[PDB]
């Protein structure tokens, strides 16, 4: 996360760390939508070009974390995966369309002051909040800046980062990139100027883009970080998987259990 | 809050989702919620 700030303890209790078993390494971000289900991006699980083709056993998730490295005893929980469901229409060879995946935990994770699910949107929430100019929040453990511009230990945050970003006008972002932005995604970011522009980076992929409802006081995940324009990636705006548009698929998978 | 899933398959948590224990539950507001709510202008 670029141009963001340190997260207050429990600010994003639904933030999840998608970890690799061996070698042990933070892989992506993700979010808790219930005590047994987790949302993250498909390209985080499957993307051959960056040699990524994981399975249930290859990785695990850490919940309730704050520190990027230090083990936070009596706060974080580790969980094995029971199954991974990446959208059947996700095609890593074309673009990021439908860049989404559901992860089922082997054991329900107990809730605490630092572990709590975020809400999934409804049509009502989308029409009132998902509009250009409205700001949303992104959290993660991705790099703080472009690689090679200083020692690595200085670009990898010690604590969870947060940054607020404005939803961008669809026509405006379609014109900023040669990449296709389908109706299953939306863009967010500051205008081409605003000097120190906040954004999400590769290590933030899979993380949640949340918004707080001024109507019922709850936090809703409107998007999943698919392609942030921060750090090393070319581009002006970040791409997010439009969570609502994929709600039916989420339900189908969960109803049947994949 | 109108529920959407079944807890036998979805697991626990939906009814009370989105309400942070250290914030909404304690009537405490985080450092920047303001920026967000201030942008949801009609
Ligand atoms: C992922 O690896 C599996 C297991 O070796 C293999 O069968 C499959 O072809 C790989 N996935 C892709 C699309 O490359």
């Amino acid at each position: 996360i670029v141009e963001g700030w340190d997260a207050e303890k429990g600010i994003a209790p639904w933030q999840v760390m998608l970890f690799r078993k061996s070698p042990q390494e933070l892989l992506c971000g993700a979010s808790l939508i219930s005590d047994r289900w987790v949302l993250t991006a498909a390209h985080c699980i499957l993307y051959p070009p960056w040699d990524k083709n994981f399975t249930e056993n290859d990785l695990l998730v850490r919940i309730g974390k704050h520190s990027r490295t230090r083990y936070e005893r009596n706060v974080e929980k580790i969980s094995m995966l029971e199954k991974i469901y990446v959208h059947p229409r996700y095609n890593w060879r074309e673009n990021l369309d439908r860049d989404i995946a559901l992860l089922k935990l082997k054991k329900p994770v107990p809730f605490s002051d630092y572990i709590h699910p975020v809400c999934l949107p409804d049509k009502q929430t989308v029409t009132s909040l998902l509009r250009a100019g409205y700001k949303g929040r992104v959290t993660g453990w991705g790099n703080l800046r472009e690689t090679w511009t200083t020692n690595i230990n200085e670009i990898q945050p010690s604590v969870l980062q947060v940054v607020n970003l404005p939803i961008v006008e669809r026509p405006v972002c379609k014109a900023s990139t040669r990449i296709r932005i389908t109706d299953n995604m939306f863009c967010a970011g500051f205008k081409v100027n605003d000097t120190k522009r906040g954004d999400a980076c590769e290590g933030d992929s899979g993380g949640p883009f949340v918004m707080k409802s001024p109507f019922n006081n709850r936090w809703y995940q409107m998007g999943i970080v698919s392609a942030g324009a921060g750090c090393d990636r070319k581009g002006k705006y970040g791409f997010y998987t439009h969570v609502f548009r994929l709600k039916r698929w989420i339900q189908k998978v969960i109803d049947q259990f994949g | 809050f109108h529920t959407f899933f079944n807890e036998k398959t979805f697991g626990l948590g939906e009814a009370d989702c989105g309400l942070r224990p250290l914030f909404e539950k304690k009537s405490l507001k985080d450092t920047t919620e303001k920026e967000l709510l201030d942008s949801y202008i009609d």
